[PDB]
DNA sequence: CACACACTCTCCAATTCTCTAA
DNA sequence: TTAGAGAATTGGAGAGTGTGTTTTTTTTTTTTT
């Protein structure tokens, strides 16, 4: 038509971006794309060999390994660990799909081990929110793995407009808005249970080890969230 | 270590297909659901999960007197014109056991059993032996 | 101190993100509540911004009760018991059973006829927000120096044993058990105890219950505990139910507790 | 829908990596292009098509693998175009109601699968090759058969680079491969850009000269001319420790941020009470205000603590930029650059004389200007990017070209004021106009820069021309006294206010160094003069309006913006012009900043203009109510 | 039952668009 | 060139409708008495 005739057509798209999680996102790709094992080769192209399987979705990452990559990158993802997460994730994904042959629809996910620094159960205090820690811990009771829905695709049923890749808050959410700009629509969506995407989940309860109660104390419990690879391990 | 356990749902001439305590084989869809309740036992949007049953079959029954056919029963009671056919059966119970003749006699005796029986319905005389 | 909760987080500042254009904006708690913002600014969508829970920041609240002193109760009434709310670093200092002066200011607030419902009962609840606690039951080389030479003092031995329980008149031979069970072999590996088991046998009215009472009382890591089953804490491992909580806790008894200690067993 | 899965089930089939085609292949593709013709006005065949992506399906492999079968190759391809027709000119607009904006979105979605499956190298190869073996024969020797072939090859080419990128999938992030950037990788593969480049090079060929300016537009959607220009084989280092620096910056600026917050609240939990009376300040009513917010909030007080912001009305809700820019793949970006090198070093004179040929004889679509204004842009700004050369782009630096572009702008800025209904569309391609201008103007001054006599001639020749008529000086003047925030981007502010401040720049040179009095019938000039007229409240408030984001714009736009404001301050002595509320709320902003050592010009201009300000104060106590409103000659009252 | 919350719809009037005079 | 009078569109006040709630004893069974 022209160059002109492009009024944001036929969107509703977001434009505010997190800036520290991006460069998380990039430079967690290059360290994908780049770190090299003690014979070279590329670590971590080999080990993402084996997420081409069914029930193969975690790729285990070590954190001295992102250190010597960088300092300043590992500093920022152990202190924006839950801002940069889905972030590291996508990366994971767009690092897996150079293989061409994986299922389109199949999420990737980020775990960490080797971090060098440990906390007692008595210090997880309001600080440690949304930061990388590591734990120790007996477990107690575990529960049944359970499917939690991680995004939601929704039908607008006064437009039937999808909206996919609704995502989930610690309640189970519906669009905020219809997906087509012109529709007034904000509370009736059904959820197409089929085309959205599930995680397995689990939750085991945990108390400090023998080791590290303190003398006289009552043994503090704590709540552990398993998901996908690690759930019933 | 304590058991997983799932719900199932059989539908139509699937009920009665099994009672508590029996071994079973379930074939079935997996289906789920979203369920307020867990999402607010759990804080996460925790889907309830149950199987849509297809096919029951106990493992006990691995043949039932229905999965018999024409060629079964034509074994069947064409073996059983054999005319050695007691010593032939007494001798297939624990064919891995030498000897003990009257036991596995006496076990095929037990195993086929005989027939109660209720002379003026007042009278009842076990058949198990 | 008769019970002391969880770690509560108390938000400080709500973090909120709109769901149409991932614009960010940040809330002050004015006196518990949120002013939730209605509107977005680089958009203008209505009711678009969301709560981001683990975006906000938090601060540590603990809730601790709190009986008075046996020694300051009136005589034959049961026992007064008042709220304490601390907050920050004062949550994780006192554990229960301590005793404590606790300074702080005495609040009163309301209390909710129901969950779902702002009526308020007329009748207020009272609770202390502390400010400050002294504990008051809680009773290097300038040591060093002092036992080296004390080490090669002679008949030290003799001198350590005789000091073992001085409130008692004297079985030699027991003190010096005691005190080779205080001080223990080497542990190394195959599988071997460093540990030494020491049993006490006599009437009732002797003074061992004494003697265990003042080695646990000495001795680090230590345990006391009565072989009956009425005992206050059992010798073996349990699994209850946690009544404050109800999730499971696995209560390890005394013989486990004392992993590196010595566990007193009276009526053995 | 069943008839229409019947016709597609006989196209055929896969099987493994091979196309088995039926026979009846021709007849089935006739009758999908009738319902397609037949369609209605929903588009419900091309939904159902999409939607069974016969596209990706049979149509791509048909085409990739018997592509000797000469009829059902033609038909393939006029299928495929028909299919990959744009949304915008499949339902003429944007819908205005639901229904039809869900069939818009519908189409747009099948749109942008189609561009998914084309990434593939063998469709463009085949392409290319097709349309190679067609053009190795004369012009004279082609027939309708085959220059119609050459259109349906061009549009299908032209259809897929148009589609807009997914909002769901352009969250990519930079130095990443988007699908634009894999379909440009394809191109570069298959070989079509060069026989782009030789099509555009052709004077046999010229007639798909238009056409051949549309795929390079879209081929250069994304980039930005001096960025692309800096490309270059050290770019890894320099990108890797720049993302590593530019990481640590935002991180110490949140890390302050959280400070001052957490400085600004107290450390005593929210519901941790206590009131205040603030005795000398009076309430709403007569009685002295009660504080509840805390001892801490105090230190830095004001009324707006706790209140809820206004919902701008729809009407007054300013116009947002369209798209975030990314960076995009590396080796895209250097076949970009290469390309753009060897189209302006070959093809772009005889491609603009083309084109202005073709919208001379009025023989080109009603907008196709645009592209002519686009390509200015982008390759002369190109051009003056690394080895400057003006032979390149000599076609573009006529005088004729400075009369096209004005004309084209002052119509667009006639039609964006008049079509209110599209007045953002007409805003944009104003946009493209006053950028083809702006490079214009660099262009004269690259020349002076340059060691030729000649350019250096021609570029006083031009400058003069330009100078002397009118519209030229009056255009700058005419844009800022109806801008509106309403309706053009704050992109368009910057660069309308870059645009003046080199326009400005060049005029005030010109006329220092010599007089050359007589402009416009003429009549004598003065800059001076000139400038007086940049002394209306409207410039200003637009200038200040563009200041409010100083955190956000660029140093070099910054510097536009304090030297202009100190032009009229400091030489025409209009600081009662700028004694303004808002205007010292936003010096507030500057004074309170924590990085306001980054901004040391922006800084001094506030603080002389404050002194200046608080000097009339102190004289005479009503300038305090003479900055609560924009003036016109209370500008020299208060003096 | 009945007294608070939660949600939708309608009307009213206040703001902005269009055309005219100072 | 500014701005003010008449007409049309949008913000939100408020009227109306629907939903949810207020330790104890007898008996069994396995293991331990
Ligand atoms: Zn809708
Ligand atoms: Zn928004």
């Amino acid at each position: 038509l022209a160059a002109a005739a492009e009024p944001g057509a036929g969107s509703q798209h977001l434009e505010v971006r997190d800036e520290v999680a991006e460069k998380c996102q990039k430079l967690f790709l290059d360290f994908l794309e780049e770190f090299q094992s003690s014979d070279g080769e590329i670590k971590y192209l080999q080990l993402a060999e084996e997420l081409i399987r069914p029930e193969r979705n975690t790729l285990v990452v070590s954190f001295v390994d992102l250190e010597q990559f960088n300092q300043q990158l590992s500093t920022t993802i152990q202190e924006e660990f839950y801002r940069v997460y889905p972030y590291l994730c996508r990366a994971l994904k767009t690092f897996v799909k150079d293989r061409k042959e994986i299922p389109l629809a199949k999420d990737f996910y980020v775990a960490f081990q080797d971090l060098p620094t440990r906390h007692k159960i008595r210090e997880l205090t309001s600080s440690r929110i949304g930061l990388l820690t590591r734990i120790s811990g007996q477990v107690v009771r575990t529960h049944p793995v359970h499917p939690e829905l991680v995004s939601g695709t929704f039908l607008c049923l006064d437009c039937q407009t999808v909206i996919r890749d609704v995502e989930q808050q610690f309640k189970y959410t519906q669009p905020n808005i219809c997906r087509n700009p012109v529709c007034a629509n904000r509370r009736r969506f059904l959820l197409d249970t089929n085309k959205s995407r599930f995680v397995d989940f689990q939750k085991v309860r945990i108390q400090e080890t023998q080791a590290e109660l303190p003398r006289g104390s009552i043994p503090r419990s704590l709540e552990v969230i398993l998901r996908a690879e690690a759930v019933e391990s | 270590r304590l058991p997983r356990s799932k719900d199932a749902i059989l539908l139509a001439d699937l009920v009665d297909s099994c009672k508590p305590g029996d071994e079973i084989e379930l074939t079935g869809i997996y289906h789920n659901n979203y369920d307020g309740s867990l999402n607010t036992a759990n804080g996460f949007p925790v889907f309830a999960t149950v199987i849509l049953a297809n096919h029951v079959a106990k493992k006990d029954n691995k043949v039932a007197v229905g999965e018999l056919t024409d060629e079964d029963v034509k074994m069947i009671t064409s073996l059983s014109k054999d005319q050695q056919i007691g010593e032939k059966i007494f001798a297939s119970i624990a064919p891995s056991i030498y000897g003990h003749e009257d036991i596995k006699r006496g076990l095929a005796l037990a195993l086929f059993g005989g027939e109660p029986k209720n002379p003026g319905g007042k009278h009842k005389v076990r058949g198990d032996i | 101190v008769i019970r002391t909760s969880q770690l509560i987080p108390e938000m400080q500042e709500a973090f909120f993100q709109c769901q149409v254009c991932a614009h960010t904006t940040r809330v002050e708690m004015d006196r518990g509540r949120i002013a939730e913002p209605s509107v977005c600014g680089r958009c203008h969508t209505t009711h678009s911004m969301a709560l981001i829970h683990n975006r906000s920041l938090f601060s540590d609240k603990q809730m601790i009760k709190l009986q008075e002193s046996p020694e300051d109760m009136p005589a034959g009434q049961t026992p007064h018991t008042v709220i304490l709310f601390a907050h920050n670093d004062l949550v994780d200092k006192v554990q229960p059973g301590d005793r404590v002066n606790v300074t702080g200011i005495y609040r009163a607030v309301p209390i909710r006829v129901n969950p779902r419902v702002s009526n308020v009962k007329s009748v207020y609840k009272t609770h202390i927000d502390v400010i400050h606690y002294r504990k008051t039951d809680a009773k290097s080389e300038k040591r060093v120096e002092l036992l080296k030479e004390l080490s090669r003092k002679p008949d030290i031995y003799e001198r350590l044993a005789s000091a073992l329980a001085p409130s008692i008149y004297e079985h030699e031979d027991i003190k010096k058990g005691i005190l080779l069970q205080l001080f223990g072999g080497t542990r190394k590996d195959g599988k071997f105890r460093a540990e030494i088991n020491i049993l006490l046998c006599g009437d009732p009215g002797t003074s061992k219950s004494q003697l265990l009472q003042y080695v646990y009382n000495l001795v680090p890591r230590g345990q006391y505990t009565s072989g009956k089953g009425s005992s206050a804490v059992g010798l073996t491992a349990y699994v209850m139910k946690d009544p404050e909580t109800r999730q499971l806790v696995l209560q390890t008894g005394a013989l486990v507790l004392s992993d590196n200690g010595i566990c007193c067993i009276d009526e053995f | 829908n069943c008839e229409l899965l019947a016709t597609c089930s006989a196209l055929g089939y896969l099987e493994g990596d091979t196309y088995h085609k039926e026979p009846d292949c021709l007849e089935s593709v006739k009758d999908l292009i009738r319902y397609l013709r037949h369609e209605d006005e929903t588009r419900d065949v091309r939904q159902q098509l999409g939607a069974a992506q016969i596209l990706q399906s049979d149509l791509l492999p048909i085409l990739t693998q018997h592509h000797q079968d000469k009829p059902l190759f033609d038909a393939v391809i006029r299928l495929m175009v028909n299919l990959t027709q744009p949304a915008l000119l499949c339902f003429g607009n944007l819908p205005k109601e639901p229904s039809f904006r869900h069939h818009f979105l519908q189409v747009l979605t099948y749109l942008q699968a189609y561009k998914e499956a084309f990434a593939s190298e063998k469709a463009f190869g085949v392409l290319s090759e097709t349309l190679y073996e067609l053009l190795q024969l004369g012009w004279e020797e082609r027939q309708e058969e085959d220059n119609l072939l050459i259109e349906r090859i061009l549009l299908l080419v032209r259809n897929i680079l148009h589609v807009p990128a997914d909002l769901d999938q352009e969250k990519k992030i930079d130095d990443d491969a988007s699908a634009h950037d894999q379909l440009l990788w394809a191109i570069h593969l298959s070989g079509l850009d060069d026989l782009l480049l030789f099509l555009a090079s052709s004077s046999a060929e010229e007639q798909w000269s238009l056409h051949v300016l549309e795929i390079v537009s879209l081929m250069f959607r994304d980039q930005n001319p001096e960025q692309l220009a800096g490309v270059g084989q050290g770019r890894l280092a320099q990108e890797r420790s720049a993302d590593f620096a530019e990481l640590e910056v935002l991180r110490q600026r949140e890390m302050a941020e959280k400070k001052t917050r957490a400085l600004q609240r107290g450390n005593r939990h929210s519901r941790f009470g206590g009131s205040y009376i603030v005795q000398g300040l009076k309430s709403i009513g007569e009685r002295d205000l009660i504080f509840h917010k805390g001892l801490h909030n105090l230190r830095n007080y004001s009324s707006d603590l706790g209140k809820q912001p206004k919902k701008v009305p729809k009407r007054r809700q300013a116009a947002r930029e369209l798209s975030i820019q990314r960076r995009s793949a590396l080796n895209v970006r250097l076949f970009l650059r290469d390309f753009c090198s060897e189209f302006l070093e070959n093809c772009y004179n005889r491609l603009m004389g083309s084109v202005k040929d073709h919208l001379l004889r009025e023989k080109a679509q009603q907008h196709d200007e645009t592209y002519y204004m686009w390509a200015l842009a982008f390759f002369m700004a190109f051009n003056r990017a690394a080895s400057f050369r003006p032979g390149l782009v000599s076609e573009t630096l006529s005088v004729r070209t400075f009369h096209f572009i004005e004309q084209n702008l002052t119509n667009y800025y006639e039609m964006m004021l008049t079509d209110r209904k599209e007045a953002a569309s007409w805003a944009r391609r104003m946009h493209l106009a006053l950028k083809a201008y702006q490079e214009l103007l660099a262009t004269v001054n690259e020349m002076d820069i340059s060691p030729d006599e000649a350019v250096r001639e021609s570029s006083r020749i031009i400058k003069n021309n330009i100078f002397y008529v009118m519209e030229y000086r009056e255009l700058f003047l005419a844009l800022f006294r109806k801008f509106d925030e309403r309706c053009q981007p704050r992109s368009f502010l910057r660069d309308l206010v870059e645009t003046t401040h080199l326009f400005l720049k060049m005029l005030e040179r010109f006329c220092r160094s010599r007089g050359n009095l007589v402009v416009q019938s003429e009549k004598e000039f003065n800059f001076l003069d000139y400038l007086k007229r940049f002394a209306c409240s409207t410039v200003v408030r637009a200038y200040v309006l563009l200041l409010r984001s100083y955190q956000q714009n660029s140093a070099h736009t910054n510097h536009c913006i304090v030297k202009m404001l100190h032009r009229l301050a400091h030489d025409l002595k209009m600081e009662a012009l700028l004694f303004q509320l808002s205007v010292f709320c936003l010096f507030n902003r500057l004074l309170s900043d924590p990085a306001a050592g980054a901004y040391k010009e922006l800084v001094t201009f506030a603080k002389y203009i404050l002194g200046k300000f608080f000097a009339l104060a102190a004289v005479n106590q009503k300038a305090f109510v003479e900055l609560l409103f924009w003036k016109n000659t209370a500008v020299v009252r208060e003096m």
